[PDB]
RNA sequence: AAUCCGGUUAAUAUUCCGGAACCAGAAGGUGGAAUCAACACGGCAACGUAAAUGAAGUUGGAGACGUCGGCGGGAGCCCUGGGAAGAGUUCUCUUUUCUUUUUAACAAACCACACCCUGAAAUCGGUUUAUCCGGAGCUAGGGUAUGGUGUUUGGAA
């Protein structure tokens, strides 16, 4: 273990503060992981911009429309349950 | 003046594939789908030699002293020495030989077999009676 | 020993492209060559093209025709891949609209 | 159960995996039943769905992802599709 | 069992992509030459045009014409239909010699036309005749 | 900048009216090199046989101008 | 869109001279191919071929793109082992010190990361400097494509 506490973090060394740092790396931990493509399932999709997820694997090259650090956020999946939950309703 | 034709060789049941004329130019050997090997002589037209042993094709070889011809069966090749020749002429005609792997009946007079992955098609003597080139259309690489 | 540009252009820029040759009188001297050609890319996967060369936009105007595209439906156009996905897409396609239709008439 | 009859039809019957093992066993007619994953793309699903009803087989739509099935089968490899040729001790072909 | 004699398939790969043909003899076994499951088919190549009451019957047989075309092609590059065609005469004349020696494939090729042609004034096989778009 | 490994038609060439003359090249390594002014090519010619080139130079029509080495 | 070399002037040169090319446009002509089965065949395929009609309309592609970081290939320079020509040094020592030893545009032939085919993979394997890849078909065997600032000649001694 290079670094026990700072993580990714560590290029940014002393500066900027603690916790406006520690914030960032869960964050930026986030937004530099690999995710499992809700189409082929391998896990290739990776962040291209603010928003876009992109699968790198061969034959599904399926761009995602996504949050800004995380392919799938919380109020969004709330959207769509509700929105499936109406549908079904009416 | 190559004129009407006025000898016909009959006898075949099937297509004849080929046929070839040896050096001495009074032995012809024929082969076709029949698998039947015969050799005919241009002056009288009989056909002496009527033992069959497809015939994709057959040819001669180019040294007189050893009359030896080459047949083509699906992916095996024989060479074949007829007795019909004098024997000097058997006893010339092993001395030649005597990938693809060798081997070594009605005068069934066999010298030397010849096994190849595809079924070949063509057959070419070299003018010193040492090289035989089979050729076959199906492969590539080891076509010829 | 050292060159210059054989232009009046200076500014290394991407027209001013340049190689070293050396010469029968033997002299190091520059070549000014173009930029290199593309590739053309399918419409639908954006894959290059399989069996064009890659030359500058005019320079495709020399070729002969079969050298610029591929006998095949939409040879030249979409990868041999994306012609095969819209071929069986197109007729399975097809099939449920007719069954569909024959669902729905009766 | 639909996950128990998988596992021991493998262990009892005959079976191929993958895609063209399973489009090779459905143009031969052998194959009895197609098992295709929730992530099979949408052309890939139609494709088998047509192979089936030429050859008349059941196909059964696995609810978890392609990985999912692996797993399932037991083998550490993601399977997309999946043709079950006899069911052996097994009686998924009822069911 | 599914590509049978007779069976219509579409060719997915080659020169002959998106073309509608017939099963014409399949060697699902294999063969030296080809060692996959291969089948011949016999399919169109140039579909007749469309054509219209109006149109007097020297254009009628001019765009009927049809141009046919003879492959083996493999199982993977083809892809099986619902629809069948009635191959009548059209039961032996395809075999690896008629490969072989292009003179029986050229035979081929026009008894191929000569049904095509018949079967099409015969107004059978619409969907076999009609191009597919794609 | 064309470089013909055909005797004839390095002859039909020569005849054709686009040709306006001929040079001789006598290498040191004994090789003679026929090469033939066109219109939009030069088409050279070489050949390892002295008597072979020479059977090719009295092959050339008369009408033709030809130059020995430069 | 498409030009290189050598040379020339007291002063100009990718412009002049000698040689050697190239592009764009125009017209008919020779030769070849297709055609009365009007609009060529081959390969399972990726695709190939000296040709191989295609209006309107639609669509795709090239032009056409940041930045940094190593890694691999090429060319020129650098370094270097012999050969040959001169020249430097030599009281002594140095089979040596130095200079020279060059090959342009353009034409031609040849030259394996993506893809195709066979195949079905857990004792999981392939593989990179950098851990990515595979039942959505790995390894492996055989192919296809891209083909220069590479090679062999032509230029061209």
């Amino acid at each position: 273990k290079r670094t026990k506490k700072v993580g990714v973090t560590g290029k940014y060394g002393v500066r900027y503060g603690a916790s406006l740092r520690r914030d960032v790396r869960k964050i930026e931990v986030q937004q530099h992981s690999r995710y499992q493509c809700p189409f082929c399932g391998r896990n290739t999709v990776k962040r291209t911009a603010a928003g876009i997820w992109c699968c790198n694997g061969k034959g599904c090259k399926k761009v995602l429309a996504g949050g800004a650090w995380t392919v799938t956020t919380a109020a969004a999946t709330s959207a769509r349950s509700t929105i499936r939950r109406l549908r079904e309703m009416v | 003046f190559p004129t009407r034709c006025t000898n016909v060789f009959i006898g075949h049941k099937g297509r004849v594939r080929c046929l070839s004329v040896h050096v001495s130019g009074n032995w012809l050997a024929s082969g076709g789908d029949d698998g039947v090997l015969r050799i005919w002589e241009v002056m009288t037209g009989r056909c002496v030699w009527k033992c069959s042993l497809i015939i994709q094709s057959l040819a001669w070889g180019p040294l007189s002293d050893s009359p030896v011809l080459a047949v083509a069966v699906d992916e095996t090749v024989y060479f074949i020495t007829p007795p019909i020749f004098s024997d000097e002429q058997i006893e010339a005609s092993k001395e030649l030989f005597t990938s693809a792997i060798w081997r070594r009946l009605h005068g069934g007079i066999v010298h030397a077999t010849v096994s190849t992955p595809s079924s070949i098609k063509s057959l070419s003597w070299h003018r010193r009676g040492d090289y035989l080139a089979t050729s076959s259309p199906t492969s590539s690489s080891q076509a010829v | 020993q050292r060159v210059t540009y054989r232009r009046r252009l200076a500014y290394n820029t991407r027209s001013n492209r340049t190689r070293i040759i050396k010469t029968p009188g033997n002299n190091i001297r520059y070549l000014h060559i173009k930029k290199l050609g593309t590739i053309p890319r399918c419409g639908d996967t954006g894959v290059p093209l399989q069996g064009i060369p890659a030359l500058r936009p005019r320079e495709f105007a020399r070729l002969s025709h079969n050298k610029k595209t591929v006998q095949r439906a939409y040879g030249g156009c979409l990868s041999a891949n994306a012609v095969k996905d819209r071929i069986v897409r197109a007729f399975l396609i097809e099939e449920q609209k007719i069954v569909k239709q024959k669902l729905k008439q009766l | 159960t639909i996950n128990s009859k998988l596992a021991l039809t493998m262990k009892s019957g005959k079976y191929v995996l993958g895609y063209k093992s399973t489009l090779k066993t459905l143009r031969s007619g052998k194959a009895k039943l197609i098992l295709i994953a929730a992530n099979a793309p949408p052309l890939r699903k139609s494709e088998l769905e047509y192979y089936a009803m030429l050859s008349r087989c059941s196909v059964h739509h696995y609810s978890g992802n392609n990985i999912d099935l692996g797993t399932a089968c037991g083998k550490l490899f993601r399977v997309g599709v999946l043709a079950v040729i006899d069911a052996g001790d097994s009686d998924i072909l009822a069911a | 069992k599914i590509l049978k004699p007779g069976k219509v398939a579409l060719i997915t790969r080659g020169r002959f992509a998106g073309k509608k043909v017939v099963i014409l003899q399949a060697i699902d076994q294999g063969s030296k030459s080809h060692p996959f499951g291969h089948a011949v088919v016999a399919g169109v190549e140039r579909y007749p045009l469309k054509v219209t009451k109006s149109m007097g019957a020297k254009r009628i047989a001019r765009r009927s014409r049809v141009k046919p075309f003879i492959k083996v092609v493999n199982y993977n590059h083809l892809m099986p239909t619902r629809y069948a065609l009635e191959l009548d005469n059209l039961k032996g004349l395809i075999t690896a010699d008629t490969f072989k020696e292009p003179t029986q494939r050229s035979a081929a090729r026009k008894t191929v036309k000569k049904t095509f042609e018949e079967k099409y004034q015969s107004g059978k096989s619409a969907w076999f005749f009609t191009p597919l778009r794609f | 900048p064309r470089q013909i490994s055909d005797i004839k038609q390095f002859l039909e060439i020569a005849r054709r009216k686009d040709a306006t003359s001929a040079r001789i090249k006598k290498n040191t390594n004994k090789d003679v090199k026929f090469k033939l002014r066109c219109s939009k090519y030069l088409y050279t010619l070489v050949v390892a046989d002295a008597k072979k080139a020479e059977k090719l130079r009295q092959s050339l029509p008369p009408d033709l101008t030809v130059t020995e080495v430069g």
